[PDB]
RNA sequence: AUAAACCGACGGUAUUGUUCAGAUCCUGGCUUGCCAACAGGAGUUCCCCGCGCCAGCGGGG
């Protein structure tokens, strides 16, 4: 039983402009593997255990949108990514259809572009767990949350 | 092996939207656990019926409708100089089961394919009621004996002889039931597809340039695999005992259409007018689809086309050797390849392939 | 061994080879997971009504049962219940040639349903001789029955292999002919994502236009067909009967399983796919290999390959544990192979049928 | 072999962003398993309509809008001296429904292309309708008889005759539905493109210390544009116009497709490049040469030359395999020797245009 | 079907002449031109092409010098041997940006850079590890190299 | 040879027509890669042919 802490987020907040600049300048998570500042960032949590590597790549990749793109808000349960993107009001549901139909690296890319455009508020550990698994049910649940919230706030 | 003729087509399409959902999304289907873009077989069929090539080489397509109130006017226009209006009304009334009132709008049970030739024929046959009066059920019993005589008039149909029809009401439920004769599959892509979205706007000349919410149109390119199959005997029967050679000519027309015709959906704005890159035809005692050649979604090496051709040829070799099939098999490809094996004869042009079909695979 | 086991893995392109009363694909829950199903009756009809069946079984040399050959035996099997004169009367009414006139070819054994029916006829002509209605008078009232058995006496192999024809003039309990081949429900080896085709019907006279809407469920998938053949029962219902002939029929069954497909919506979806794998194995007891896919197969590179793999891997550990013994042969279109030998690998289907025809000997 | 005229254009563009997303992303499309930069057909068409060349050689473009309140005032201004305002209001109300007047904002269902000529003609008709007290239904019945007379007005609004018009409300649903006549594809690059990212800043002249940041996606690329004109449909849409008259419009479309570039980000990315290849061929069946680049071209000495080469080779393969569709003519600025011989090589563009004017002859 | 450590040993024992011929080479493709290479690499992989590229890489690295790459067996407590990244990091002479450029290089170029690093580093490492990474030399191996270096410096 | 046996849910169907994502923007300022150094010991240079041989000289590849 090993969980990635929320400390990562805090670390990302506290990290210098240089390394964050190196990280933001990235197209794909493998190119995130390419840069050293990433390894220096993600070691404590950590990177040296392959069970965690994919999850860390996704999480850090999403955070790489910007220092204050993903806004953490404490909670019964906190606001989910679907609810967040829906509350933002800037996102069109078709692009989320795209997101659910995307494959491998592409989806993450599509996800990042959304975050930058959304400036969402959400409970970071939830998004962290969903990125940890990112199965079919995470996708489906994301779309469900978005559609239901948008339908409930129209 | 010479009753069924199998048509396989590999055709690559540039970015387009050839068939839509109820949400205006690209029709899709899951094959081998992977998403494939799909084109409806009904779409291909109608695309063929309403094509110019069909009009030039096969003839006039059937008129499918429920509106008998318009159909009576059409039939009165095209058959008025040959028959009396009351006779035509009684004819259409007998065939459909509804009554021709001279009203504004009376509808049928469902969409029905009508060919004017067989209707004229039924006018001639119901003109025998102008003779020594037979009861309509009597006349029906008379017509029941010789169905071939009715199917001879279906040479002005053919699309009905190919795709069949079903009647629920009228006299057509007992005289117009056509079963065969062409089995066509839904065109699916040989590979996994992530559909793109066109985010468009509409500039208002009296307000724009200004802000606006955007519209979406799902589109995608892809290498499609079309399959068709013709039961020659059933076609001959459907045309009233027509000769085999005739059925083979029609078959060649089907080959050409399946190789060239593309559904006109979104073509004004996307224009994916691409010819087939491969067309193989093989005669067999039993229908055979090579869809399982793409059960494992082909992955792009230099595009999706070449590995699709390659996979197709490999799977054809495996199946052919495994089940000991002996055609009557010919392949036409645009690309230079390493295909095999004898005697799946390579045809340099499409017309040579069609000619090879006309001469019953021996040419 | 007495039983022949036929296992087929066959992939189908997007189609709908079997519907329920609400135009939806037939399914079945296996291992807690939904599987698309093709009912056994659909497969068995697709076989029994096929042209191959009509060629190799509809026109077999053993289809005609000549009653004149069964003169002696029928006399000694029914001598306990009827008198000889009654039997001779019945045969004379059924053939209908009286003379004996020994064919110089008197059979050794008789098919059960035959003695079952002609016994009934014996009873009828007995009570008819007691009443008494003359031969013509009673032959008038037994016309449909006599014709009914007369058509059945010319379809021996069909009845022996597939059973009676759901409307055969049979009455007695022995007239209930089962077997000799058992066809199982074909289920998918995996959990299926069903697609919904959303179609319209264009009106050529109002193309503006209000569209006629409709839906139809369809799905592609890798199906596992199972079937078995009871050779003893096949020999008994053709009795007869040499084992070699029964094997010769078994080959036809193998071929039909490897090739034949139901015709449901094949005019619009055309799932004319051939079997990608087929294994035959002799046994003292019939066993399906369905539990190979009890845990739903998940797609690595398609559903076909991991299905083949799951099947072989199941056969490896499970085969010897159960009473499978030998012998076995497998015809496929793709490696790998089962690590276990004693399962001969056949390059073509014809070699496999030839293997079956020689009682599994190499 | 002369109803359809096919236009193929190969044009290379320096680093730019000619078509954008709603998120400042370059429009793209996946072809042959590779990403291509895309320019939407709508962008090309509008880029043609609002071009000065169109203004000089074809005429005035149509007014596409929903605001019937603005259009009311416009029609009152341009048709004020020739017609009564009572008639204009009623006409506009009849074509869409139902403006009347005095409303600050009247909006139709969707953006509609309006030409003032058609509206003036309709005013001439409804004037008679008001004179003889014809019911609007009867007026519709009369007008529906001769649609060609309505289509004659599209000579002052050719972009509708080329791009078509859809109507939902008003009488336009019965009289204004226009099909064809020009089919244009989305422009895609013949090669794979990994889009570059420009990292720009905005200098505050009142501060020397911290950085601003901005990202703008851009890329250079060799685009393949395809167009197709159905001449018969074009003549029909213009009210039975002569073929000679349609071919001139066709030539103008060739010129614009060869020269016109969308004005997106051209102030910062001046990508004003002419086409390096323009081939036009007459066929009775529409043919796109997009599959020449399904196998994405790889740069040898740039992308342009191997693009021309691949194009020529594919055209040769299609020509040989499917037979020669009809007359063909090519115009290039490149050092590439053509391989197929049945295509007339044109030194200059105006010679190609002249070749098209004469129906593919000399 | 795997290349042994014997190659290294062989490289150690080979005479100065052939070593001189091999050492003065610019690219791994240019290594094919000289015969002493064929004589050295003959036992292990020729003519099975699967090893050829790898061999070209390995020898090329070895071509840095006779005692540039110092081999050290893995300690029983170490569980895994010192890796190339860890080696270059421990050397202290190498700047990380050149390993960045090493991860960004393509085909022959990277080997050119790598050799140039070794000569400047005089690293100690477990040779089978480096051989194993050189056999494939995929993106993951490169990134792993960078991992080892950066992580070693940051952690120690 | 089991509420078993024998045992199709079947046939018919375009989802279609219209649509720029547009306009504004320096990534700027500061940096030695320096210190030490014979390439010299060595006649091996792998296969044939001719003539010598306390020596070796040649001809081919």
């Amino acid at each position: 039983d090993e969980i990635d802490a929320m400390a990562l987020y805090r670390a990302w907040q506290q990290l210098d402009n240089g390394s964050c600049a190196q990280i933001r300048r990235v197209s794909e998570p493998d190119e995130l593997r390419d840069i050293p500042a990433f390894y220096r960032l993600v070691q404590p949590f950590g990177w040296e255990n392959p069970r965690h590597q994919q999850a860390l790549l996704r999480m850090v990749f999403c955070l790489s949108a910007g220092k204050n793109v993903i806004r953490h808000q404490d909670k019964t349960t906190g606001i989910s990514l679907g609810r967040a993107l829906a509350n933002s009001g800037r996102i069109n549901e078709r692009r989320i259809f795209q997101l659910i139909r995307a494959d491998r690296t592409a989806d993450m890319v599509q996800l990042r572009r959304l975050l930058t455009h959304a400036e969402p508020v959400l409970d970071w550990p939830l998004m962290a767990r969903m990125l940890t698994w990112w199965g079919k049910r995470e996708r489906q649940q994301l779309l469900e949350d978005f559609v239901l919230t948008t339908n409930k706030n129209a | 092996m010479s009753n069924f003729i199998n048509i396989h087509v590999l055709i690559s399409h540039s970015p387009s939207c050839l068939n839509r959902d109820d949400m205006n999304m690209q029709k899709d289907a899951i094959f081998g656990g992977k998403r494939r873009v799909r084109i409806s077989s009904q779409s291909l069929k109608r695309a063929m019926r309403k094509s110019g090539y069909y009009a030039q080489n096969i003839g006039e397509s059937s008129l499918r409708t429920i509106h008998l109130a318009q159909l009576r006017d059409v039939l009165r226009q095209k058959l008025g100089e040959r028959f009396d209006q009351k006779i035509i009304d009684k004819t259409l009334a007998l065939l459909s089961g509804k009554s021709v009132d001279e009203a504004e709008k009376i509808s049928a049970d469902a969409v029905t394919p009508w060919v004017v030739g067989e209707i004229a024929w039924f006018c001639e046959q119901v003109a025998k009621a102008e003779a020594d009066n037979l009861d309509d059920k009597k006349l029906l019993k008379v017509l029941k004996e010789d169905i071939a005589a009715i199917r001879v008039n279906l040479q002005q149909g053919v699309d009905i002889a190919l795709s069949g029809r079903m009647a629920t009401s009228g006299m057509m439920t007992e005289l117009g039931k056509v079963d065969g004769a062409m089995s066509i599959a839904h065109a699916i892509t040989t590979h996994q597809v992530d559909s793109d979205i066109d985010w468009f706007t509409a500039v208002d000349d009296l307000q724009e340039q200004g802000s606006a919410h955007l519209g979406t149109q799902e589109f995608s390119s892809g290498v499609f695999y079309r399959y068709a199959n013709i039961n020659l005997a059933q076609l001959q029967e459907n045309l009233g005992g027509a000769s085999r050679e005739q059925a083979l000519e029609i078959a060649t027309h089907v080959v050409h259409m399946l190789a060239t015709e593309v559904p006109g959906a979104k073509q004004r704005t996307y224009a994916a007018f691409n010819p087939a890159d491969m067309v193989m035809v093989n005669f067999s005692d039993m229908p055979l689809s090579m869809a399982n050649a793409f059960e494992k979604a082909v992955k792009a090496k230099d595009g999706f086309l070449q590995p699709s051709i390659q996979a197709f040829n490999q799977y054809w070799d495996r199946v052919a050797n495994g089940y000991g099939l002996n055609g009557a098999a010919a392949q036409f490809s645009l690309s230079d390849v390493d295909p095999i094996t004898a005697q799946v004869k390579q045809m340099p042009t499409l017309e040579q392939l069609k000619s090879w079909v006309r001469n019953n695979g021996e040419a």
